[PDB]
This record gives structure tokens, sequence and C-alpha cells, in this order.
């Protein structure tokens, strides 16, 4: 599974604090990424990685 | 030939609905509107850039 | 000579309106507005002083 999102609330709150992040919520989710290569996310600079 | 080109499927789902107890797991996450009747239409992903 | 200068083109929006599902990534910055019509009219933007 890949990263999604099903709105930019969730994506943000992933990106701000990664460990203790909402996978799910009322009406939306977020799946983390746990892909073999470890791709490093950016939005602006909160780093994810 | 040592360069080699592995290749990963990934997937995500795309607009699933929740079960009915519908619950939060982390707060500071206001949407403005009703979030019994709330329903994912999207699927926001990452790019490679 | 070797004292170059760049040319680093910047740019920022002005006045975007937001979508109708409005949210927020963050609490405790409360305002007495009406949330959603909210509706940026200005820019802050900082300045190299």
């Amino acid at each position: 599974p890949a990263l999604s999102a099903s709105s930019r609330a969730l994506i943000d709150e992933f990106m701000s604090v990664k460990q203790t992040h909402a996978p799910i919520h009322y009406g939306h989710y977020i799946i983390e990424e746990v892909a073999p290569v470890r791709r490093i996310l950016k939005f602006g600079n909160k780093v994810v990685f | 030939p040592l360069n080699r080109r592995m290749q990963y499927s990934y997937y995500f789902p795309v607009g699933l609905f929740m079960p009915n107890p519908k619950y939060t797991t982390s707060a500071a996450i206001k949407m403005l509107d009703n979030p019994t009747q709330q329903l994912p239409v999207e699927a926001w992903i990452v790019n490679k850039n």
C-alpha cells in the first residue's frame, strides 16, 4: 500500500506529526507507505521519512 | 547489467465507506460539515516529485 | 569574478479562496470571525530585514 489520503487535512496531519498522526478519521482515512523503498516526503520543509 | 530495474506493485483504495460507529483518533481536525453523513470521494496520493 | 550573483525568482499567491470543506490542522488559533464565510484579502510576507 502506498501513501493515500481521502482529504488533504489528513495528509497535513501526517506531514506534521509523523508518529502520533490519525490513520482513520470520521469520514476519511490515510494509509501510510510501507514500501521496500523509503521514499522521503517533503511538503515545504516538513520532512517525513 | 547490474543496473537492474525492480518493479514493485503499489495499490490504494478510493472512496470506501467507513463503519457506522465513526470515530477519530486525533483531535485538531475540524471539518465544517456533518461528520456522520461524511463520505470519501478522492484519493490524494503523492507523486515522485 | 568569483563573487557572482543568482536570480532566484520567487512567487506567492494573493487572495485565493478555499474550498467549502474547510478544515484546520491545528487548534489554539481562535478567531472571532465567521469561519465558513472567511476570505483572504491580503498576503503578509517576510522581508530580509
